[PDB]
């Protein structure tokens, strides 16, 4: 309900640096920026208990719920299939390596919910999963849920050329690692370009994002950024909406190559469905 | 590379 209003900006009537770019495309990480403190209070770390390592990115939609990629939990081709005892979710972080003493909170998972029809055998269609936290988290200036779009929010922001923003602790290069969360603002590309760019069968639970080889700007998510959110700020009620989930790509910031993201809106119903059956 | 976490968390 308080979704998408960052306590250290919107709340205080402060604007972070690249917000303008976002908002000026509505017509008013590889090669990304260092995030500002409290700029993405809904960003989660998906952390492995042993080895103690970061597996993916994620979002905080509720005080009890996290949104990630299905592929984070379960990928048979790679012998990946995690259970809610092999993980710890870290909320309120900035630096990637250190245990930020009194700023971050670490939770245990209560149940994992993969999309019944996630298609790990062909194209990662429906790459979405929900985790429900053992106990609710308290919001602080650094921990705060993002909003989930509605048919008319998804309607009007989700368009070719609109900038959205990606965030992650992942690879800074294909063949680099940050000390601090990174950010990158990328434009939504039309379907046709998305299609003609790869051999994989593009579905509607998908959208692609990146610049063309020709706009003189690069940027992409990369290794370790999975599950993290692709967000947009409605110029209407200026709240942040989670529009996509980092799904798949071909390389990292490869010319004439774009990012594919789960269409959060398209699967919103399944997400309702699971929150009020067992949440 | 990771600082250890509250051993109380595993
Ligand atoms: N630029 C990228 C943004 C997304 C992340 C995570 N992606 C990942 O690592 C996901 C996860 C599991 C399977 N996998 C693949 O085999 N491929 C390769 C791209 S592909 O065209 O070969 C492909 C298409 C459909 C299914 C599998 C692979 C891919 O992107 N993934 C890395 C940096
Ligand atoms: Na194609
Ligand atoms: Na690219």
């Amino acid at each position: 309900a308080d979704c998408g209003l960052r306590p250290l900006f919107e709340k205080k009537s402060l604007e972070d640096k690249t917000e303008r770019e976002l908002l000026e495309s509505y017509i008013d990480i590889v090669e990304g920026s260092d995030a500002e403190i409290g700029m993405s209070p809904w960003q989660v770390m998906l952390f492995r208990k042993s080895p103690q390592e970061l597996l993916c990115g994620a979002s905080l939609i509720s005080d009890r719920w996290v949104l990630t990629a299905a592929h984070c939990l379960l990928y048979p081709p790679w012998d990946k299939n995690f259970t809610e005892n092999d993980l710890l979710v870290r909320i309120g972080k900035h630096s990637r390596t250190r245990y930020e003493r009194n700023i971050e909170k670490i939770s245990m998972l209560e149940k994992i919910y993969i999309h019944p029809r996630y298609n790990w055998r062909e194209n990662l269609d429906r790459d979405i999963a929900l985790m429900k936290l053992k106990k609710p988290v308290a919001f602080s200036d650094y921990i705060h849920p993002v909003c989930l779009p509605d048919r008319e929010t998804a309607a009007s922001l989700l368009q070719a050329g609109y900038k959205g923003r990606v965030t992650g602790w992942g690879n800074l290069k294909e063949t680099g690692q940050p000390s601090v969360l990174q950010v990158v603002n990328l434009p939504i590309v039309e379907r046709p370009v998305c299609k003609d760019s790869t051999r994989i069968r593009i579905t509607d639970n998908m959208f692609c994002a990146g610049y063309k080889p020709d706009e003189g700007k690069r940027g992409d998510a990369c290794e370790g950024d999975s599950g993290g959110p692709f967000v947009m700020k409605s110029p209407f009620n200026n709240r942040w909406y989670q529009m996509g989930i980092v799904s798949w790509g071909e390389g990292c910031d490869r010319d004439g190559k774009y990012g594919f993201y789960t269409h959060v809106f398209r699967l919103k119903k399944w997400i309702q469905k699971v929150i009020d059956q067992f949440g | 590379d990771f600082e250890e976490i509250p051993e109380e968390y595993l």
